RNA sequence: CGCGGGGUGGAGCAGCCUGGUAGCUCGUCGGGCUCAUAACCCGAAGGUCGUCGGUUCAAAUCCGGCCCCCGCAACCA
RNA sequence: GAAGACAUUGUCAGGUGGGGAGUUUGGCUGGGGCGGCACAUCUGUUAAACGAUAACGCAGAUGUCCUAAGGGGGGCUCAUG
RNA sequence: UUGACAUUGUGAAGAGACAUAGAGGGUGUAGAAUAAGUGGGAGCUUCGGCGCCAGUGAAAUACCACUACCUUUAUAGUUUC
C-alpha cells in the first residue's frame, strides 16, 4: 500500500509551526520567594495581537 | 451394525494356536503425547520464524471409518486384531434379526 | 503397620461397663466415585469370629439336611413356604440353594423390603453348606458402596484378645488394595477410627 | 537486550524465517562488544580484557584494562613484549581476546568441528576442489 | 472534566479577552487560506472516500461507499487509525451532552 | 472432534440446584357475565417430557452411552 | 517540588493485528466464463460375432447395508390364473 | 495490550484459602414424634429419658463412632489478595 495523511505528519517538516510573527512563549514565571509569601507589582506596558 | 461381545476362532497364542474364546470390543484411538521422534523433530524446525513448517489437511472428503475390533483371548492373554468396512451406526449388544417383525404404531 | 498399641488391637477390653456384646465397626477411608461400575464388591475371608447370636432363615433337604444341624440352628426344608408369607421379620442374614431356585417366585411379597430374598447383591443362594458357616455363626459381615464409598460391618467383640484381632484386619485388608481400581483416590489406608457401643474410638 | 533489524516500519521483505526483529539475538556478547566501543575512543593503546562488576537491568558494567605500546617500560620487558606488535592492533576488534574466542568458539573438541581454524575457513576448504594435474 | 491538584498551582484572576471569535462564519476560504497561513500546515481538507484504495482505508470504489464502519478499535494500527476511535456512541446527539 | 448448553400438548416455554403432584399462553370445543355483541375468566380434548441402562421405598430431574442443533476450541497421515 | 522505591526497562507466553510482508488462488472443455463431471469405478450398448477400442453419446447407477441378507445341514415351492 | 520473572528493599492492617480443633441443621403420608442420614445395640443413668422382642412408614430411637453430603460457621500453622 502507501502512506496515510497523518502517518506522513510525523516527520513535522511542513507539517510544524510556522512561528515567526509570535513574540514568545504566553509564559508566566517561577514561581519563588515573594511569589508564595507576599507579593509583587508588575506593569503592563503594551498589549499586542499574536 | 451388530456383533458379538464374544466370539470363537484361531489364536496362534503359543500355548494355545487353535480355537478359543475373545471378549471383543473396539480400537481407541489412544494418546500420542510426545517422546515421539517425529514431535521433537517437528518442534525442532517449527521453533521459530517461518509459521508452519509441514503440510496440514483441510481436504477432507470422507465420511466414515473403518471399525476395528479389538478382543482379548481368555486364555494366553493375547488381543486380536480384526477390523470389517466403513459404516454409519454401529453396535454390538442386543436387538438381533428376529423372525418376523412388523410396522407398529 | 497394626500390631502395637490400638485401632482395633488390645485397649478396649477394659473400658467396657455393660452386661452385653459391644460389637465394633470397620469403618474406612478413601475417595471413590458415584457410579456403580467403580464400586467394589465381594466378602472378607475371616479366619476368626464376631462372637454374634443372630438367626437364620435356613432349609435344606437330601444330603444337605443332617450336616444343615451341626453347622446351623433351626431345622427346616423346602415344603416350607406357605408359613413365610404372615408377619415374621427375624431374620437379618437367611441362606437358600439351588434345590430352591423354581420356587422362589414366592418370596417377595413380604420380604423384598428388608431383603430376605435369594436375588444378586448379597451371596445367599449357593448348595454348599459346610465351608461357608464358619462365616454366618463365625460371622462374615459384607462389603456393599452405599450412597457414596463405605462398607461398614463388624471385626468382633471387646471380648477376645490381640492374637485372635492381629489375623482379622490383616487378611481383610487384601481386598481394600486390590479389588480397587483407578476411579479412586491416595492412602488406601489411613485414618481408620473404630468404636463398639459403650467403650470410645481409636484412630490409626 | 537484543538487536533490533534498522528495517523502516518493520520491512525486511523476504521469506517469513528471514523477517525477525525483535528475537535477533546476535552473535556476539556485550562484554565484547564493550572492548571495541572503547578500543575506538583509546584507539592509540592496545586494549587487553575486561570483566563483568555490576548490573542492573538495563545497563552491563565490565572493567576495562590496557597497556601503552610506546612507553618504554611497556615497550622492554620480556613479560608483555608481544603486545608491542603489528599483529597484536586491536586484538578486540577481530576477537583475538579470551571472551571474543568464547563467542566465536575457538576450542579444541568434536563440540566444535566446523570452527577448527575458521569458521567460513574450513568451509570454503571442504567445498574447494583440489584438482591435480593428474585427474585421481 | 474537574480534577484534583495541590493548592500550590498559581492562576490570573478573570477571563481572556475575544469572546465570540470562532463564534462567526468565516464565510470565504480566502480567508480560510490566511487562517492557517499563520498556525500550521494542514489545510485545505481532502476526503477519504474520494481518494483510492492505497490512499486510506475508506478510499477505494465507484460511488460514495465506505465499506467498513468508521469506528476504529482503541488497540489498533497506526495506519488503521483514522476515524472515530474508541466512540461511546455516534449517529446524532439526543441529549445536552456534556459530563456525569 | 477436546469441552459446554438446550430437546416438555399442533406452536412456544416452566419445573433442574434440593427426585414423590405435567404450571402458563396462542390454536379448538363449550360455559359464565351484559338487554346482547366485543373484551374477560374458567372446564375439558391436548406432552412415549427424543433413545438405552441404572440407582432409589419413587427419576422430565441425578450419573454413564446414543440421536438432533448450536457455540467456543484444537487442527503433523 | 510531584509520584514512588509502584509505574519503568529487559526477557518470554495468550491475544488482537490486510497497517504491512510472502505466496497461492485445479483439469478436462466445440474460445473463455458460467452449468456439468464423460477425473477413482461398474451394467447393456456404442463396438463393425477373437481380442482391442473415443465422444459434455444414450438409458443408469455407487462412495453403502447385513453376526445376518454370512457358513453348514434338513424339508419345501414361487408370481399369476 | 495481559500475565510472569529479574530490577524490587522495609513495616503495618484487613479479606479469601487448603490443613487442624469444633459445632450446627436439613421432604409430603406415618406411627402422642423436627428425620440426607450407614452399622451395631437392649441398656447408659441414682431419677426412668427412651426403651424393648414388637410395631405404622418407604427408613428408626438411650448407650455414640462413622459414611458424613453441607453451614456470608470458629484457630491465626500454611498460601494468596
Amino acid at each position: 500500500g502507501r502512506v496515510i495523511r497523518n502517518q506522513r505528519k510525523g516527520a513535522g517538516s511542513i507539517f510544524t509551526s510556522h512561528t515567526r510573527l509570535r513574540q514568545g512563549a504566553a509564559k508566566l514565571r517561577t514561581l519563588d520567594y515573594a511569589e508564595r509569601h507576599g507579593y509583587i507589582r508588575g506593569i503592563v506596558k503594551q498589549i499586542v495581537h499574536d | 451394525v451388530n456383533v458379538p461381545k464374544t466370539r470363537k476362532t484361531y489364536c496362534k497364542g503359543k500355548t494355545c494356536r487353535k480355537h478359543t474364546q475373545h471378549k471383543v470390543t473396539q480400537y481407541k484411538a489412544g494418546k500420542a503425547s510426545l517422546f515421539a521422534q517425529g514431535k521433537r523433530r517437528y518442534d525442532r524446525k517449527q521453533s521459530g520464524f517461518g509459521g508452519q513448517t509441514k503440510p496440514v489437511f483441510h481436504k477432507k472428503a470422507k465420511t466414515t471409518k473403518k471399525v476395528v475390533l479389538r478382543l482379548e483371548c481368555v486364555k494366553c492373554k493375547t488381543r486380536a486384531q480384526l477390523t470389517l468396512k466403513r459404516c454409519k451406526h454401529f453396535e454390538l449388544g442386543g436387538e438381533k434379526k428376529q423372525k418376523g417383525q412388523a410396522l407398529q404404531f | 503397620v497394626k500390631e502395637l498399641l490400638k485401632y482395633s488391637n488390645e485397649t478396649k477390653k477394659r473400658n467396657f461397663l455393660e452386661t452385653v456384646e459391644l460389637q465394633v465397626g470397620l469403618k474406612n477411608y478413601d475417595p471413590q466415585r458415584d457410579k456403580r461400575f467403580s464400586g467394589s464388591l465381594k466378602l472378607p475371608n475371616c479366619p476368626r469370629p464376631n462372637m454374634s447370636i443372630c438367626i437364620f432363615g435356613d432349609a435344606f433337604d437330601v444330603d444337605r439336611a443332617k450336616s444343615c444341624g451341626v453347622d446351623a440352628m433351626s431345622v427346616d426344608d423346602l415344603k416350607k413356604l406357605n408359613k413365610n408369607k404372615k408377619l415374621i421379620k427375624k431374620l437379618s442374614k437367611k441362606y437358600n440353594a439351588f434345590i430352591a431356585s423354581e420356587v422362589l417366585i414366592k418370596q417377595v411379597p413380604r420380604l423384598l423390603g428388608p431383603q430376605l430374598s435369594k436375588a444378586g447383591k448379597f451371596p445367599t443362594p449357593v448348595s454348599h453348606n459346610d465351608d461357608l458357616y464358619g462365616k454366618v455363626t463365625d460371622v462374615r459381615s459384607t462389603i456393599k458402596f452405599q450412597l457414596k464409598k463405605v462398607l461398614c460391618l463388624a471385626v468382633a467383640v471387646g471380648n477376645v484378645e490381640m492374637e485372635e484381632d492381629v489375623l482379622v484386619n490383616q487378611i481383610l485388608m487384601s481386598v481394600n488394595f486390590f479389588v480397587s481400581l483407578l476411579k479412586k483416590n491416595w492412602q488406601n489406608v489411613g485414618s481408620l477410627v473404630v468404636k463398639s457401643s459403650m467403650g470410645p474410638a481409636f484412630r490409626l | 537486550g537484543n538487536r533490533k533489524r534498522p528495517v523502516p516500519k518493520g520491512a525486511t521483505y523476504g521469506k517469513p524465517t528471514n523477517q525477525g526483529v525483535n528475537e535477533l539475538k546476535y552473535q556476539r556478547s556485550l562484554r565484547a562488544t564493550a572492548e571495541e566501543r572503547v578500543g575506538r575512543r583509546a584507539a592509540n593503546l592496545r586494549v587487553l580484557n575486561s570483566y563483568w562488576v555490576n548490573q542492573d537491568s538495563t545497563y552491563k558494567y565490565f572493567e576495562v584494562i590496557l597497556v601503552d605500546p610506546q612507553h618504554k617500560a611497556i615497550r622492554r620487558d620480556a613479560r608483555y613484549n608481544w603486545i608491542c606488535d603489528p599483529v597484536h592492533k586491536h586484538r578486540e576488534a577481530r576477537g583475538l581476546t579470551a571472551t571474543g574466542k568464547k563467542s566465536r568458539g575457538i576450542n579444541k573438541g568434536h563440540k566444535f568441528n566446523n570452527t577448527k581454524a575458521g569458521r567460513r575457513k574450513t568451509w570454503k576448504r571442504q567445498n574447494t576442489l583440489s584438482l591435480w594435474r593428474y585427474r585421481k | 472534566a474537574k480534577k484534583v491538584i495541590s493548592s500550590d498551582a498559581r492562576g490570573v484572576i478573570g477571563v481572556i479577552a475575544g469572546g465570540g471569535r470562532v463564534d462567526k462564519p468565516l464565510l470565504k476560504a480566502g480567508r480560510a487560506f490566511h487562517k492557517y497561513r499563520l498556525k500550521r500546515n494542514s489545510w485545505p481538507k481532502t476526503r477519504g472516500v474520494a481518494m483510492n484504495p492505497v490512499d486510506h482505508p475508506h478510499g477505494g470504489g465507484n460511488h460514495q461507499h465506505i465499506g467498513k464502519a468508521s469506528t476504529i478499535s482503541r488497540g489498533a494500527v497506526s495506519g488503521q487509525k483514522a476515524g472515530l476511535i474508541a466512540a461511546r456512541r455516534t449517529g446524532l446527539l439526543r441529549g445536552s451532552q456534556k459530563t456525569q
